[PDB]
DNA sequence: ATCAGAATCCCGGTGCCGAGGCCGCTCAATTGGTCGTAGACAGCTCTAGCACCGCTTAAACGCACGTACGCGCTGTCCCCCGCGTTTTAACCGCCAAGG
DNA sequence: CCTTGGCGGTTAAAACGCGGGGGACAGCGCGTACGTGCGTTTAAGCGGTGCTAGAGCTGTCTACGACCAATTGAGCGGCCTCGGCACCGGGATTCTGAT
């Protein structure tokens, strides 16, 4: 019925990366799996979060902490560094 | 009946030259269907659990993926 | 058409089936092991085919890990042939029963 | 620009992800920059990912990516397969690992 | 000033209950109430989720029912269900 | 109230009050909080009776978490389940493999 | 600065598990796995206390990093 | 007098089999932890019984690791241990890649 | 085996402190109502799972077959440990501070 | 009214010499277990058939949860007592090395 996927922007990612290179069905799914895994992940973690911390709303401070938490030094500062980059474009204009 | 041993000798031998072994022992088998058949247990356990409390008699394919989710042998491909 | 001493047929399958990532446990017998546990547990059963093939992949990704922490704990020990108490050792120090 | 993901310049849509966290059952409110922040590490983690299964289909010379190279990409990766240790990929296998006194002497 | 939550005394009553000539070191009082909100909040996400899962945002008995079936191991998920079962009966059957 | 409306020592009212700030779903229903406080009773009252078990092997009345921790580790379920989990002051099983015994 | 995990020390923490005999080299592998696991529990606490714009680190922030890195602990109100 | 080599450390693995005091003194492991987490911030400070759960943490994760290590020393038929098996622990543990 | 000789299992004493006794306080758990929606009940709909055999074909079967790395049995060599030993410095007391 | 350490004083702990002998360490009998094949025995699976209740969605109402404001009594804040289990020291268990 109506089951949203990602499988466009994948597919859009993809095709910025590279732009030459297919996949499988297959694989969207495991990587659709993956995002969900992941997302779940993330949401419990900020929930945690937000609950020691009796933040009734969610800045960009507790995803960026969280990310330093999860991924390892480099992936997180890497990860923290796009992030605060993406902010800073969207609020600057 | 006999499910237990409906995998193969040859099956686990593909299935350990997978894994890398090189020289394999008779009892090996035994233990590895042993093991098979308690995580299959447990998975089946929490897939029936999900598919029961939506009230839905049919095992479904994210039920199973959730049930290995939970269990920390998360598996994709199969939606959930 | 040749037989070798023990392992290089041995490292020829191990080559082969790296190469080869389909299924190693069959589907069907899988499937009825799957539907004879379930049998015991709740009755009017039905699994999609997805769901079997999840199980299936799941167990083999599982009992391939055993065999590698299996081949580590024997050669760690100077060892080639894995025994009962090496899966044993290794179910132990992973933590799943 | 009228949709927030070109004032974003980001590729994943912040709508979707917006909803989701109302179907979330987490927060009861949700500030105006987390989302776009969360975009942007979800698609560093997918082009991560994506850049060592490339990798990994350039080695065997193979356009379309089947689950093969996904989970040699996430296995050889030591960031990666410390991260994703307990995550099984689907018909994925396992890497090609031979130690020293398997082969024949 | 903070007044800070504690199940020190409903703690201190159930081992009255199962252990009336028996102390409990502050220590074992708060690993108790550590336990009982791991537990709590374990069976609590547990429901967040197979709320999630079965696209229904209500969380009753039977919610926490299949959180525990989830959970706790066979012989301890059978006992729980039948104690909680009874639990939410006398609770819907009462004022 | 509705501590004993329900029959256990834990209220309703706590349970339910952290059921909603939990945000678990969008409403919780009435047997919910009861379910939760009913499992947490029998849970902790099952680990303080195994607790008293383990002092009563240790010659002592009063509940130390070295009892606690044997509590955890006799039983096979709670060592299963506790058994990622460490306690402060806990320690664990008289245990001696037969191997290592002098001839 | 790593000697202190002493001789003694490591000798008392092998013995806690049943370990028999100890080599000569165990030691420096020991303070190594125990210097990465302080490194990564010590990591969370520190971002723990820079998300709460705090200057001490709680025993609630160390206990929370534990259980996030599956080692959670008892007696401390967590 | 002067006893065979053996009995002693069973005898005081049977007598601190009753206690669960914290092994390692207080001011070494707190430089240690302080000057680990020196590398995150300047002038940082623990919590008491913050520093008292990293002891037991330390602690625990550490008596767990040498007996995944004695385990897989006496399965590989040795008695004294040594850095490979911790190796072999640690990789069947899957933290190191 | 055999007692030695320390070393552990439980003890009377012991004194100053952890648990737990007494009584408020006090707001949040509790009250009933009145809103108000979601979901279990009722029913709906066609899809891929179902019973089943039925042949194929890569694969499973049995123990005769080599045979080599496993394990009987031991030397090896020594890496370490038992104990005393002396120096180490962490710890019992002491209250810190700062917002 | 808090946490390392400022450190005084500690008293038993860090650090290490070191022997000795049993264990680290490899070598090597040896040979029973058993790769490898490989035909025999097995029945896989890949593509089919209609069976066919039930996953999923829509209906759907209404039972049941949320919303409002009074409530009301126990929830956890303040100080004080006193014997379980720890300590000071004896005496007797329960062991084991040298014998």
């Amino acid at each position: 019925s109506r089951k949203e996927s990602y499988s466009i922007y994948v597919y859009k990612v993809l095709k910025q990366v590279h732009p030459d290179t297919g996949i499988s069905s297959k694989a969207m799914g495991i990587m659709n799996s993956f995002v969900n895994d992941i997302f779940e992940r993330i949401a419990g973690e900020a929930s945690r979060l937000a609950h020691y911390n009796k933040r009734s709303t969610i800045t960009s401070r507790e995803i960026q902490t969280a990310v330093r938490l999860l991924l390892p030094g480099e992936l997180a500062k890497h990860a923290v560094s796009e992030g605060t980059k993406a902010v800073t474009k969207y609020t600057s204009a | 009946r006999d499910n237990i041993q409906g995998i193969t000798k040859p099956a686990i031998r593909r299935l350990a030259r997978r894994g890398g072994v090189k020289r394999i022992s008779g009892l090996i088998y035994e233990e590895t269907r042993g093991v098979l058949k308690v995580f299959l247990e447990n998975v089946i356990r929490d897939a029936v659990t999900y598919t029961e409390h939506a009230k839905r008699k049919t095992v479904t394919a994210m039920d199973v993926v959730y049930a290995l989710k939970r269990q920390g042998r998360t598996l994709y491909g199969f939606g959930g | 058409p040749h037989r070798y001493r023990p392992g290089t047929v041995a490292l020829r399958e191990i080559r082969r089936y790296q190469k080869s990532t389909e299924l190693l446990i069959r589907k069907l017998p899988f499937q009825r092991l799957v539907r004879e546990i379930a049998q015991d547990f709740k009755t009017d059963l039905r699994f999609q085919s997805s769901a079997v093939m999840a199980l299936q992949e799941a167990c083999e990704a599982y009992l391939v890990g055993l065999f590698e922490d299996t081949n580590l704990c024997a050669i760690h020990a100077k060892r080639v042939t894995i025994m009962p108490k090496d899966i044993q050792l290794a179910r132990r120090i992973r933590g799943e029963r | 620009a009228k949709t927030r993901s070109s004032r974003a310049g980001l590729q994943f849509p912040v709508g979707r992800v917006h909803r989701l966290l109302r179907k979330g059952n987490y927060s009861e409110r949700v500030g105006a920059g987390a989302p776009v922040y969360l975009a942007a590490v979800l698609e560093y983690l997918t082009a991560e990912i994506l850049e060592l299964a490339g990798n990994a289909a350039r080695d065997n010379k193979k356009t379309r990516i089947i689950p093969r190279h996904l989970q040699l990409a996430i296995r050889n990766d030591e960031e990666l397969n410390k991260l994703l240790g307990r995550v099984t990929i689907a018909q994925g296998g396992v890497l090609p690992n031979i130690q020293a006194v398997l082969l024949p002497k």
